[PDB]
């Protein structure tokens, strides 16, 4: 059993269920016997911590297309990179 | 959410270059130009003209001599104003009139969904989880299986992609029609019959 990671990209296993995501506190409310939550897409959206019952979201770590914004290489060698659809930390 | 699972498999939904607040400036400008300036802003510098005169033209466009409008102006006002009020009642309870739009939004999320579900299909391979084939078998076998995954998924993309291209052109022709109406109907007065309704 390994210490749980909160608000940080982590590989994980819960009860044999495996994946990689960002585990957070979540207010969605299970029925007691239940284990997983799931989303429309049959992904594993939300799981419950076995040792301390709590509803933990799973958001896989953000990713996006790098976009290199440049004027023509004619005018400059300088580029401004756009990381698409991420909050600015993971830089 | 639907976007979240999509966002999670490599499916990203880039932002439309023009935000709705921007579109609402254009559809304000065109709409504010047509009111004051007549149609002349499509052909050049907008020309302030009394609106009640602008109609005295747009009747000559339909063959009705303008002496009808200055005389019937009031009666035409209420007929216009009331006919506006009917529109807002229709939309208030009409889900269907937007069916054209609602269908387009649907069909994309549809094929988007189906694209996602194809990640759960065996495609003949022993499982639809990538790693669970690995850790079960020694890789020289997995090289064989992961084919039937890739061969499956790669196909399922080319299905989805080739769809979008076709569907894109369908919007493409519709977008061309919108430009044609925007150009001719709004910025002009269309002599074409039943093109503007
Ligand atoms: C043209 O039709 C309109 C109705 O569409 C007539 O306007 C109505 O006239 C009656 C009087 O008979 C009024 O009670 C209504 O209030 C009017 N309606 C509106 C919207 O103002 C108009 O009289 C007709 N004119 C001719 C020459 O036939
Ligand atoms: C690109 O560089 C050429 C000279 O190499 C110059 O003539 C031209 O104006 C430049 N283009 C732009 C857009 O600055
Ligand atoms: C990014 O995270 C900060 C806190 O770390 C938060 O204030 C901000 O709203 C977040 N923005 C997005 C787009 O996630």
């Amino acid at each position: 059993s390994t210490n749980l990671v909160k608000n940080k990209c982590v590989n994980f296993n819960f009860n044999g269920l495996t994946g990689t995501g960002v585990l957070t506190e979540s207010n969605k409310k299970f029925l007691p016997f239940q284990q997983f939550g799931r989303d429309i897409a049959d992904t594993t959206d939300a799981v419950r911590d076995p040792q301390t019952l709590e509803i933990l979201d799973i958001t896989p770590c953000s990713f996006g297309g790098v976009s290199v914004i440049t004027p023509g290489t004619n005018t400059s060698n300088q580029v401004a990179v756009l990381y698409q659809d991420v909050n600015c930390t993971e830089v | 959410d639907l976007i979240c699972a999509q966002k999670f498999n490599g499916l990203t939904v880039l932002p439309p270059l023009l935000t709705d607040e921007m579109i609402a400036q254009y559809t304000s400008a065109l709409l504010a130009g047509t009111i004051t300036s007549g149609w002349t802003f499509g052909a050049g510098a907008a020309l302030q003209i009394p609106f009640a005169m602008q109609m005295a033209y747009r009747f000559n466009g339909i063959g009705v001599t303008q002496n009808v409008l200055y005389e019937n102006q009031k009666l035409i006002a209420n007929q216009f104003n009331s006919a506006i009020g009917k529109i807002q009642d229709s939309l208030s309870s009409t889900a269907s009139a937007l069916g054209k739009l609602q269908d387009v939004v649907n069909q994309n999320a549809q094929a988007l969904n189906t694209l996602v579900k194809q990640l759960s299909s065996n495609f003949g391979a022993i499982s639809s989880v990538l790693n669970d084939i690995l850790s079960r078998l020694d890789k020289v076998e997995a090289e064989v299986q992961i084919d039937r995954l890739i061969t499956g998924r790669l196909q399922s993309l080319q299905t989805y992609v080739t769809q979008q291209l076709i569907r894109a052109a369908e919007i493409r022709a519709s977008a061309n029609l919108a430009a044609t109406k925007m150009s001719e109907c709004v910025l002009g007065q269309s002599k074409r019959v039943d093109f503007c309704g």
